């Protein structure tokens, strides 16, 4: 991972379901293809992805001050660790089918379903300034405090003022 | 007469009645306020939802 973010979300945004963990984590990785026979590079690509993560463990990472603050020359300091779960809980109205009359029909069960990513794009090698751009919005989209709501790329977008093919049922 | 009369009738004179429009009879009940989970949340931050 060339980039990586680590961001928190508001209870709004973990209420959603293509946010029902709490932390989000933002990464910039480069992918090669290699040959079979020999050891030689074919292919290169950026990938730009976005996942719900939650936290498996900590590490010692070197401390960088801000500007109020100072540094000891060998200071460190203690950070967690994120992982991709499998699955994650929700919580939905159902039905006791036992009920034994008015006051125990109504309760809430908890349901496991799968999770997806949040941005999942690929670009070219010679494209790194877009996907710089890219994980750049990404990233500022976060830090508004809201969900993620502009996906928009003009490489990959339809010709504009063709009559003759935009006017078929799009919905 | 050996028998009861109107007078012995207690519980069928005490009932409230109310008039039918139909065979089906609905009401609807309120049962819960909201969900119990936790009231305090900390300092500029934004609370859960809830539920009834």
């Amino acid at each position: 991972m060339l980039f990586k973010y680590i961001h928190d979300v508001n209870a709004k945004v973990e209420e959603g379901r293509r946010y029902l963990s709490d932390v989000v984590r933002v990464a910039l990785d480069k992918e090669e293809t290699t040959d079979p026979d020999t050891q030689e590079v074919t292919s290169t690509s950026y990938r730009v992805t976005a996942y719900p993560v939650v936290q498996v463990g900590e590490e010692e990472v070197p401390y960088i001050p801000v500007h109020p603050k100072t540094a000891e020359p060998g200071q460190k300091v203690t950070v967690p660790t994120y992982d991709v779960p499998e699955k994650l809980p929700v919580l939905v109205r159902g039905r006791n089918p036992e009920a034994t009359g008015d006051y125990d029909d109504h309760i809430w069960v908890t349901e496991e379903v799968e999770v997806r990513p949040l941005v999942d794009e690929v670009f070219k090698e010679d494209e790194f300034e877009k996907a710089r751009l890219y994980y750049e919005n990404v990233a500022a989209q976060l830090a508004e405090g809201d969900d993620i709501r502009h996906y928009y790329r003009k490489d990959l977008d339809r010709e504009a003022g063709h009559y003759s093919v935009s006017r078929y049922p799009s919905f | 007469n050996l028998s009861f009369t109107d007078q012995h009738i207690k519980f069928w004179k005490k009932i409230p009645k109310q008039k039918a429009y139909s065979t089906v009879e609905q009401y609807g009940q309120l049962l819960d306020y909201g969900r119990s989970q936790g009231a305090f949340v900390g300092e500029g931050v934004l609370p859960d939802t809830n539920d009834s």
